[PDB]
């Protein structure tokens, strides 16, 4: 916000781990967050 | 003949309102010409449009060139192939003067049937936004009306240099201008004081136009706009808990949130540095009058509080409001602002509200004075004291009843 | 500004009862010099000298007019960036135009060039790792690395060579070739041959990935353009020059093409951040344009280079070939959570 808000996206690895912080960061994305931002959630398991 | 005219030297008074950005001009400018069968005034403005930009010793190197010849854009748009996108259209810098245009040839309308009785006498004359650069050279001599065009040439043309759209998102989508409804003028004013407070001096929104009682309009930079979207939906959403519970204090707002089509900010600090730059476009031409600076302010930085100053010209009670605005705009932003109070009004350039104007018979639209339905009293035979309504009237009583219970 | 010619007559020779001047290429020279520079800009160099840029500024409203100038909404595109990399070349062109003539030129060429006959050929910029920025003065050098002829004609590719002034270092490099149609040399011999190619240490490779359709129309009038690039060529302006030059029409600036279908690459797989994504572009001008063009833009997703997506462009307007465009892009900025 105080560097800029434009696209971000957020990687977790360590493959069956990932999908674990991202759906913490994916609930969370949704409650504070709801300001209508571009972002990806990305899991190196899942989104290879 | 036209009786509102007969009415209007006689009888009840006038007044002239001019429409500002916004009003989807060209293809009222396009039908304008295809319905005008004089072509007389267009001969002298489109020179004179070409003549006033050469003399300026002004800045201006920008502004010229990017500045079109009217007569071909016109021509072409009337053989039905040629014409640029609306994007380009709706840019200030050819759009404000082509508005102005619009509303100019609207005058010369009405001013060709009937102009001996159609001449001058308003009470005033008034405008919004850009609107009231064509009202004040209506109200001077006729050797004024280019310098409308050509201030108006001048305002979107530092304001497009100043401050022009960055970028747009079919979502929404998001301009530089904001409107939302249903929400007191203070509440309104208080989520924005909220947002600004997280917001640097460069890019605060903030409220330009109040069209009504709970209906106003905040602008400033689309993506701040955007930001101030956010806390409004989520107030929403929260009080969406609140209804659900069947509790009025305890009920959702039904506020009604959507932005314009409008491609720039106006009545905004963002113009600051376009005032000055406007200021000496207008000294280095024949434009000199002394409202060229006050016009400029009121049009890029201050604000336009609109239902106050045409209900102020309405409370001198003139009964009459002509909008010679392309499409009609802020004929109808007028109408239930005022609604009962005695004023009505027809949108100028209008087929249907100019058949009024032109007939004795046809004329006299005076919509209703509430104060006409107020209460009086009664007296009977054997001599009973009656208070008077649409009521008691039929009934022949008190206008009051013990319900069904 | 007038243009003066003169002829001569010997009817001896019946089958050239018309010989004219051999000075109409010095003569052509200074018609041109006193209408492109009109001395305005003064630097003395032969063609291998340096070229040099004195200093230049970035304000707000030229970042504007540009951004203006070639605009891209229908696709979900949403320019930023504090000067767009496109922008060099608004401040390297008046001084490359420079090389275009001299003494090496005397040396092994006729020195036989009809600037109406000028072609762009290719136009790319490399970074040296920064990108421009606001207020910060812009001093930019222009150099000949070569001067070739081909069997198209005469060809001089310009190396351009940007630096910030308060800074007082290099920021980016800008490359361009001109094609003059009529000359031969002893300089640099060419027969088909150019190649150029944008590189990096470490590269990945991908397979070929759809990514956008665009649809872009050409301004009405091509002086809007010229007035911001300061490429004056009466060309793309005036109808009687480019009649002259037995062209299509008033062609459309191949360097306001150039901004536009970048501008795309720029916002599109760019994504709503373009700014420290594309560090590079290059373009190829493969026909010409006329005003008034809907033209169809298709971007690809190809392969990996230093990290940076590889972004192959082609363009028609119907079923002729435009322009085809490459560009080297930054991945959307990625945040890693363990």
């Amino acid at each position: 916000a105080a560097g800029g808000l434009g696209v971000e996206r957020f990687v977790e690895i360590g493959v069956k781990s990932a999908p674990t912080v991202a759906g913490l960061a994916t609930n969370t994305l949704k409650l504070p967050e709801y300001s209508h931002s571009t972002v990806e959630v990305l899991n190196s398991e899942r989104d290879a | 003949a036209h009786a509102l005219v007969d009415r209007l030297s006689a009888g009840e008074p006038y007044a002239v309102a001019f429409g500002g950005q916004g009003s989807a001009w060209l293809e009222t400018l396009e039908e304008l010409v295809s319905s005008a069968g004089i072509e007389s005034e267009l001969a002298t403005l489109a020179g004179e449009a070409e003549l006033l930009l050469e003399p300026v010793a002004s800045e201006l190197v920008v502004v010229r060139p990017i500045g079109f010849e009217p007569l071909q854009w016109v021509r072409a748009l009337a053989a039905e192939e040629p014409v640029p996108s609306d994007k380009q259209l709706t840019s200030a810098a050819v759009s404000v003067p082509g508005v102005l245009l619009t509303q100019i040839a609207a005058v010369r309308a009405l001013a060709r049937q009937g102009m001996d009785l159609t001449a001058t006498p308003p009470v005033a004359v008034a405008g919004h936004s850009q609107g009231v650069l064509a009202v004040q050279a209506l109200a001077a001599k006729g050797a004024k009306d280019v310098e409308l065009l050509a201030l108006a040439q001048l305002i979107g043309a530092a304001g497009t240099l100043v401050a022009r759209r960055r970028g747009i998102t079919v979502l929404g989508d998001r301009p530089p201008m904001v409107s939302v409804t249903n929400a007191d003028p203070e509440r309104i004013y208080e989520l924005l004081e909220e947002f600004s407070s997280d917001v640097r001096t460069v890019l605060p929104p903030v409220l330009s136009i109040r069209n009504g009682r709970r209906s106003v309009v905040i602008t400033g930079t689309p993506e701040q706009l955007s930001r101030f979207e956010l806390y409004c939906t989520q107030i929403a959403e929260k009080e969406e808990a609140e209804r659900k519970n069947k509790l009025r204090g305890g009920a959702v707002f039904a506020p009604v949130f959507d932005p314009v089509q409008v491609e720039v900010g106006f009545h905004t600090p963002r113009l600051s540095d376009g005032i000055e730059i406007v200021g000496r476009w207008a000294e280095t031409v024949g434009l000199d009058v002394e409202l060229a600076k006050e016009l400029t302010e009121s049009i890029l930085v201050r604000q336009v509080d609109w239902v106050d100053e045409i209900t102020e010209l309405h409370e001198a009670g003139a009964r009459w409001i002509l909008d010679l605005g392309p499409g009609d705009i802020l004929t109808r932003l007028t109408a239930p602002v005022i609604r009962g109070l005695g004023i009505g009004i027809v949108p100028a350039a209008t087929r249907g509200g100019q058949r009024n104007l032109f007939t004795v018979g046809a004329v006299p639209e005076v919509a209703r004075p509430w104060s006409s339905y107020a209460p009086t009293v009664v007296k009977l035979p054997d001599g009973s004291v009656k208070l008077e309504t649409k009521f008691t009237r039929l009934t022949g009583r008190s206008p009051i009843l013990l319900a069904g219970m | 500004i007038e243009i003066r010619f003169t002829l001569t007559d010997v009817v001896r020779s019946g089958g050239a009862p018309i010989v004219e001047v051999d000075d109409a290429a010095t003569a052509m020279r200074a018609v041109l010099a006193i209408a492109a520079g009109v001395e305005g800009p003064e630097n003395l160099p032969k063609v291998v000298d340096n070229t040099a840029t004195v200093t230049v500024d970035w304000d707000p409203e030229r970042v504007a007019d540009h951004t203006g100038v070639t605009a891209t909404f229908g696709a979900p595109l949403a320019p930023t960036l504090t000067v767009v990399p496109d922008a060099l070349v608004g401040r390297c062109w008046p001084a490359v135009f420079a090389a275009i003539g001299s003494a090496a030129t005397e040396a092994g060429f006729p020195v036989i060039e009809g600037l109406l006959s000028l072609v762009h050929l290719d136009h790319a910029a490399r970074l040296l790792a920064e990108l421009p920025k606001e207020p910060a003065e812009f001093t930019v050098t222009a150099k000949a690395s070569a001067a070739t002829d081909t069997e198209v004609g005469r060809v001089v590719p310009v190396s351009v060579e940007v630096r910030n002034a308060a800074d007082g270092a290099l920021l980016a490099t800008l490359e361009e070739r001109f094609a003059i149609r009529g000359r031969t040399g002893a300089a640099e011999l060419t027969d088909p041959v150019r190649a150029g190619g944008a590189i990096s240490d470490n590269a990945t490779d991908t397979p070929r990935r759809r990514r956008r359709d665009v649809t872009v129309g050409a301004p009405v009038d091509m002086r809007p353009f010229a007035v911001v690039s300061g490429d004056h060529n009466p060309i793309h302006t005036d109808r009687a020059a480019a009649l002259l030059a037995g062209l299509e029409g008033p062609i459309v600036h191949g360097m306001w093409l150039s901004a536009a279908a970048q501008h795309v690459v720029t916002a599109t797989d760019g994504k709503p951040v373009p700014p420290a994504k594309l560090i590079g572009w290059t373009a190829r001008f493969l026909g010409m344009v006329k005003p008034g063009d809907q033209v169809d833009f298709r971007v690809d997703r190809v392969g990996i280079d230093v990290g940076a997506e590889v972004l192959e462009v082609s363009a028609r307007i119907g079923s002729e070939l435009v322009m085809a465009a490459t560009a080297r892009l930054a991945a959307p900025k990625t945040v890693y959570a363990f």
